[PDB]
């Protein structure tokens, strides 16, 4: 089903109104809390003195009803960003008064318009409102694609309507938004209301609206189109669009009069069911990510924290990273002992970092089907795990698989290995340290062996979230450095955002590594090229890895393995978000640091402007060798 | 006839033979609705019980008018033009036509001088012209970019009409024009606006600021409130004087110059429409929101 609301501005009777609304079906009212035509005075007698009531009683509803079924409307007569001082003062007393009022009854959302540029005092009423008493009420902001100026008909013959393309001024209504969003210092209750008109503008005025935390999107009457039997339904163009609004899991809100006047008034809301079911249904990825959209989390640490039971059982429930690594052991089995060598030839295969021995099951099922035979070592440093492993050996594997509980940077290898075989890598490849300890376990790898994977490679791209940034902003803890959420990276499923170019790669790591001077330390300079005006929030991190010559798995959108959910997305924000203009060059550099301890990311942006340094020395984010 | 009428007195109107248009609005308590209202005695208003003629309406009386001597045209709340007419005896008021062709509350409304067709102002920003007789929209015009505050049909051309919004336009409307809209000119947002009655090429309209201006279409102007124009309404004399309506709860009355003859504090609320009567052309009935029917004895 869609969640979706009815708009009026005009309920007679709240009663009877709301019965009608819930009977057509749908979910709650936007409706005037003070009767939007009933302007009052604060300060010039008499009207100052208006006997009361000033508005209905709260008893026409149950509470319950209030806090779900009712969202607030500001009176329209309220401009507070007027230019007369009079009607200034009296909008600023009005818009307390109704938000007040909001707060009394408890509703759970109350709209406020962006209809013009300079919103400035509207913001200061509101922040100030915020501030005032422990009320939970959301403040939709509603704010259209196209501003009515720049929609209305050419039929002014002294006053002509632009011909001219103005880039900059087809995004005005969006800049309304940051102005007011950036005033009220990004406050987690302030959500935009996005009214779309008869007329869509240009893709780039439309794609500027992805990374905003949208809560409701306004569907006027008027843009529906009639069909053959006389429904309303909607072009492809805004059909398309609803489909993007129903992925951010939107409101929809159905406002003006009946023009399908034929037809019953469901048949609006019939049309959002019908292109809800006519949706594609989700893939196995999308299923399992089904929950944790914009869910920041603490990258993971298997080197310095032991993984949970739970946690090794949900990785092991991706089928596709398992086959192909089954699949790149049998390519490297069948290239080193060929078929006349089969039954003389024993491979030493190592699994390092074997968890629960899903690579072990992966190396036997590759050996059966290569039909060559294997000794495994299963080298595991968590002792948790290794119960899990001794298990298994004792009941399945026998003397054909050897369990270590050893980490493979101190184990003492009895003989050197033909393959080692390694799952180490985070959602940045490197960020769990699979280079350091690929390297300390080299040694016990033979002249001519083969590592698993052979090599990986990070990727970068910049993003705008307005949302992301404030729910990174939201993670600052007691007792730490009050900007320390904007010195570390999180992995997250990357939803409600823009990438503002294309992943270019970052750091890459060989296995074997034949240097004769053997550093991870990295510095990597990336110049992104960004093609709409937008607002840099930080950096999404993907990754690819090569197993063995063709086989491989990858996170990067464009190449991503599909069904593979062990790796979601890894984000870098910073602390303060940068302006970037149509044309301009993001230019981004990214430090890999390390002492004998530690391991840790240092990053800043060079271009258009300067970031300061993030997370030196790892003040704030380290990696545990 | 309903039981009591709504508190806030929106319009006030005299026809040929000086009975009384009443529309009512609630707004505010229990039920948001509205009423319109016949006092053939005018000095009875707003006793309830001593009127002609009264009915209940769905939504509340944004503004109203006459159209010819027996129907009246009403703005909604709705976003519905409704036409009530009143019955051979004038006893009961029946709805004719209530048609919801507005996204938002109809603010303005005004008849042609042919009498046949009105102009309809609504906070959906747009203006329809409409055919009394069909029951239907012949144009819908998107001129503005906020709130249609005013429109007012011009007294001997079925085909001219004002209107002003809170965009800070004042359109000059000619349907004849292929573009049929043009833009007078400002500065304070226009509130209300009226035709001179015998020069054709001349209106008043006043502002947000309280300031009411005289314009010649082909500016003299007066800060007469202190507080925002409701309304402008010309006495039916060959030489007419101006009545104007505010927010400051005052009534003026003014010369040809806008200078200040007639002043009246006498309404608690806002005044929300003035009419004259044909019958004495001295006499100025005022409405507002405190429920009084105020007659003034205007010094001509
Ligand atoms: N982003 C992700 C996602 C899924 C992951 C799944 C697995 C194992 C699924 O079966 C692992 C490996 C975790 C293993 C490695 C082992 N480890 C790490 C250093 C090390 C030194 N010497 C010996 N073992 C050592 C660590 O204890 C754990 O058991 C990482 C994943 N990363």
């Amino acid at each position: 089903r869609v969640s979706s609301g009815r708009d009026l501005n005009c309920v007679p009777e709240i009663a009877d109104t709301l019965g009608a609304v819930a009977k057509q079906g749908f979910d709650f009212l936007c409706m005037p809390v003070f009767h939007p035509r009933f302007k009052r005075e604060f300060i010039q007698e008499p009207a100052k003195n208006r006997p009361g009531p000033q508005t209905r009683s709260d008893l026409l509803l149950s509470g319950r009803d209030w806090n779900t079924l009712i969202v607030g409307k500001l009176s329209p007569w309220i401009r507070p960003d007027s230019k007369v001082e009079k009607i200034r003062r009296n909008s600023e007393a009005a818009m307390l008064q109704e938000l007040n009022f909001g707060a009394y009854l408890g509703l759970p959302a109350f709209l406020l318009p962006l209809n013009q540029e300079d919103n400035t005092n509207l913001a200061r009423v509101l922040t100030n409102h915020i501030h005032t008493g422990h009320h939970s009420s959301m403040f939709w902001m509603r704010v259209p694609l196209v501003a009515p100026e720049d929609l209305r008909d050419d039929i002014i013959e002294n006053a002509p309507t632009t011909h001219t393309e103005e880039y900059s001024g087809e995004e005005k209504t969006w800049m309304w938004w940051h102005n007011f969003r950036t005033l009220c210092d990004y406050s987690k209750r302030i959500a935009v209301a996005l009214e779309i008109g008869a007329d869509l503008p240009s893709n780039h005025v439309i794609d500027r609206w992805l990374g905003e935390p949208i809560k409701a999107a306004i569907l006027p009457t008027s843009i529906f189109l009639t069909n053959k039997k006389g429904f309303p339904v909607l072009s492809k163009m805004h059909q398309r669009l609803i489909f993007r609004l129903l992925k951010l899991e939107v409101q929809f809100i159905i406002t003006g009069t009946n023009h399908h006047s034929e037809k019953e008034f469901c048949s609006y809301l019939q049309y959002l069911e019908y292109l809800s079911q006519n949706r594609p249904p989700p893939n196995a990825y999308e299923l399992f990510a089904k929950g944790y959209e914009d869910y920041l989390q603490s990258p993971l640490q298997p080197l310095m924290d032991n993984l949970e039971s739970q946690t090794y059982e949900v990785f092991e429930k991706d089928p596709i990273k398992y086959s192909q690594y089954q699949q790149a052991i049998y390519k490297c089995l069948l290239d080193r002992v060929p078929e006349e060598e089969k039954d003389t030839n024993v491979q030493v295969l190592m699994v390092l970092g074997a968890g629960r021995g899903p690579l072990v099951n992966a190396s036997l099922r590759a050996a059966k089907q290569a039909d060559r035979r294997i000794k495994l070592y299963a080298v595991e440093k968590n002792p948790n795990a290794v119960v899990t492993l001794e298990n298994w050996q004792f009941e399945e594997w026998g003397s054909q698989v050897t369990v270590v509980s050893s980490d493979m940077r101190e184990w003492v290898a009895p003989e050197k290995a033909d393959i080692i075989v390694s799952e180490l890598l985070g959602s940045f490849a490197d960020n769990e340290l699979s280079p350091e300890c690929l390297d300390g376990a080299q040694h016990f790898l033979k002249d001519d062996g083969v590592s698993i994977p052979g090599e990986y490679t990070s990727f970068l791209a910049p993003i705008s979230s307005s949302k992301l940034y404030n729910e990174v902003r939201a993670c600052r803890e007691k007792d730490r450095d009050p900007e320390a959420q904007f010195e570390m990276p999180y992995v997250v499923r990357l939803h409600n955002f823009h990438q503002l170019s294309a992943p270019q790669p970052c750091f890459t790591f060989s296995h074997p590594n034949r240097d004769p001077m053997i550093d991870n330390n990295r510095y990597c300079t990336l110049e992104f090229p960004v093609e709409v005006n937008t607002v840099l929030h930080g950096f999404a991190g993907y990754f690819e890895t090569v197993l063995y010559q063709d086989i491989t798995l990858s996170i990067r959108p464009e190449t991503h393995s599909p069904g593979m959910f062990s790796w979601f997305p890894i984000l870098f924000p910073i602390k303060q978000p940068i302006t970037v203009r149509e044309g301009q060059t993001i230019c981004v550099r990214f430090w890999r640091c390390s002492n004998s301890k530690k391991v840790w990311y240092e990053w800043a942006v060079t271009a258009p402007v300067c970031s300061a340094i993030h997370n030196p020395t790892g003040r704030s984010y380290t990696i545990g060798l | 006839a309903p039981a009591c009428m709504e508190r806030q007195l929106e319009a006030a109107r005299y026809r040929s033979d000086g009975a009384l248009l009443l529309g009512a609005s609630s707004l505010s308590g229990r039920c948001w609705a509205g009423s319109l209202w016949l006092f053939k005695d005018p000095c009875a208003a707003p006793n309830e019980g001593f009127c002609s003629a009264g009915v209940q309406t769905e939504a509340g009386v944004a503004d109203l008018t006459w159209v010819g001597e027996r129907g009246i045209l009403v703005a909604s709340d709705s976003g519905a033009v409704e036409l009530w007419e009143l019955d051979e005896n004038e006893t009961l008021i029946v709805s004719k036509f209530c048609k919801y062709e507005h996204d938002d509350i109809v603010s303005t409304v005004s008849v042609l001088s042919s009498g046949t067709q009105a102009v309809s102002g609504s906070k959906d920003i747009c203006i329809k012209v409409w055919d009394l007789a069909q029951q239907v929209v012949l144009s819908s015009y998107r001129a503005h970019a906020a709130q249609v505050t005013c429109v007012a049909a011009s007294p001997h051309k079925d085909s001219v009409f004002l209107s002003c919004s809170e965009d800070n336009r004042i359109l000059l409307w000619d349907t004849r024009c292929p573009k049929p809209a043009s833009q007078i000119g400002p500065g304070y947002l226009p509130t209300s606006l009226a035709w001179h009655p015998q020069q054709s090429e001349v209106f008043v309209f006043g502002d947000e600021n309280g300031t009411v201006s005289l314009v010649d279409t082909k500016v003299l102007s007066s800060a007469v409130h202190s507080q925002c124009v409701t309304g402008l309404v010309f006495s039916p004399h060959s030489v007419p004087f101006l009545a104007s309506l505010s927010e400051d709860c005052s009534l003026a009355v003014l010369d040809s110059s806008l200078s200040e003859l007639f002043r009246s504090q006498a309404h608690r609320d806002f005044v929300r429409d003035a009419t004259w009567s044909p019958l004495n052309h001295s006499l100025l009935t005022t409405v507002g929101w405190d429920h009084q029917v105020v007659h003034h004895v205007v010094p001509t």
